[PDB]
């Protein structure tokens, strides 16, 4: 199969791939419960006459909750659900050079505190 | 024998951690700019029943 | 009685007959609970002009729960129900030796790490 | 392609994947003759209101027959046709321990032999 | 009245006679709750033409549940109730010695393991 | 087959299955004669829907008679038949101390001095 | 299970037991194809108002033939089908010495020379 490794500070994710297909890749984080987890679409294709390409990437991961604990019988239900899509739309005949930094202006500006401001306090980007 | 037992006193003390919090100029600067910025946005969403 | 003995590994079930006949022999796991244990259904018979046979194996297992241990009055009660049965159209003018391969490839299949990830990770198998 | 490797005891069996789909996964045995060999018919769906699964598992295998060796012309003929299905129905919401506990099981009972003589000599399982 | 002393083991329980008559003597249990406790019915009678006799013996015990402990309200409530009749059947003109080994056979049969196992784990008597 | 021993007290009988079957287990003792000698029916069943189980338990025993020790020509002739049937209705979700201190009553009830009694001097329960 | 072992005079045939039954004892005769081979039903019972009783013998052969040694296809077939059935009508108060007697008599007249002649001649008995 294939294993991604996250590191997200102080422990280790393992993500496996589940649907190894071309035109849709379904990665699935193996963790316990496998219903209501992480999980990864990946999508490649090209457009129009052979002119650029579409690369989709989306992302999701719903919670859930369970009451076997305390009260006696529940069982494991999912709550909410997020949606996180991408749309990468490059030519082929482009630029290595401008390509590298276009990735890593978009890594800057995901590393940046504005957004992660934006995130959780729900104050407008704006800084 | 039969002894019977108050359980309001057979616990130790208090610890010293019930003090009161230390809190830095710039953790108050940074509260303070989050809490107005959220009191400006939610002010942009009462107009909205206009 | 019919007394069927099954190694996990650490201890041995047994399973005993419970209702002998021939077109339906039931077996029942004898543990504790009867309600709700592991229970076995074989069937034989033939088909069309006499020419070929059919038989039938299901295996069921549903899972119990119970709160005597904590709160003061619940009933064991039956929570899931697996079903896992079976399909075997062999002819009887066939070929010992072709019987066996088959059998072996059965038992190789069964007991191949690919089908016991597409049981637990429900990961599709191809590897 | 997808690869998947058979031991018999003495030779290995190569199976190879043909029809890939979500809906249904068709691999087939390649040694020879490709017209009547080693086929299997895999299939994974849901059920009702997204609750539980359903697995499905065949295996088929046709004997030929030729008489090119002695007779001046005959072409590869199928002679019986064997078909051995299953079907799983394990819900999402149920416990690790209990499905391989299950699984353990299964493998036990296939590697038994009160199967094994079932099979052979259709004598009724009851040992 | 008609007191009976039954001893278990560690405790005497204490049997009082309720409903004295010929044709049916109802015995009840007096340790606490009158109402789903312990009951014994017995009858005897003759038949046909004055040939043989007819006994009848049948005990009765329903256990009961409260909620009072914990719960603001819930009177005693019976939860299963359990039937154990007889039937004697024995003529007058027999023979003392031959009742006498019936009844050490009886005796022997009730005091031996296999109805315990067969009561406790429902297993068919059969060692 | 299945064997059963039985101490009276000087003697030991023995008692072999003979007609192996699930809906009805039959027992014969095997001494002399076997017509008119010591046989028991089993039988165990379920009821209504899958609720709670049936049990039935008879023992019989016709004497026999015979004049060739004197007479010239008399063939062993039966006398009189006995028949002692039970009837076991506990449901499967129950207690095990509850059917332990159940069966420990019935077996103090059954040896205790009252029943033997009513038995032979046909005196009805009550001391 | 139950094998018997029978003398054939050079070389020695073995019969499993198959279809274990009360009411119906199923032996197979186990030497290569199942199909068409040596069958052996045996049946118990009782009659009337457990008077005496009736026993049931009938042994079956058929014989098969095949072509695949020449011509280049054709399944085992079955030809022709013997029935010798039996009839055991014995009370059960009888004589031991008589029954003996009875069945040396039998032996005999199965060991006589006349009974193969008219099996094998077709001549009628009587010598």
């Amino acid at each position: 199969s294939k294993t991604i490794v996250l590191s997200v500070g102080e422990a280790t994710r393992t993500l496996t791939e589940i649907q190894s297909t071309a035109d849709r890749q379904i990665f699935e984080e193996k963790v316990g419960p496998l219903v209501g987890r992480l999980r990864l679409t990946a999508s490649l294709r090209q457009n129009g006459a052979k002119t650029a390409y579409r690369v989709n990437l989306k992302l999701d991961q719903a919670d859930v909750v369970d009451c076997s604990t305390s009260v006696c019988g529940e069982l494991p239900k999912v709550r909410y659900t997020q949606v996180w899509s991408h749309d990468v739309t490059i030519v082929a005949n482009s630029t290595e050079a401008s390509r590298k930094s276009l990735y890593d202006l978009t890594k800057s500006l995901v590393a940046t505190s504005q957004v992660e401001d934006l995130v959780v306090n729900l104050v407008p980007l704006g800084r | 024998h039969s002894r019977e037992v108050d359980c309001e006193r057979f616990i130790g003390p208090v610890p010293s951690s019930f003090t009161d919090p230390k809190v830095t100029s710039a953790q108050w600067k940074f509260l303070e700019d989050m809490a107005d910025m959220k009191a400006l946005a939610d002010l942009n969403k009462s107009l909205v029943n206009l």
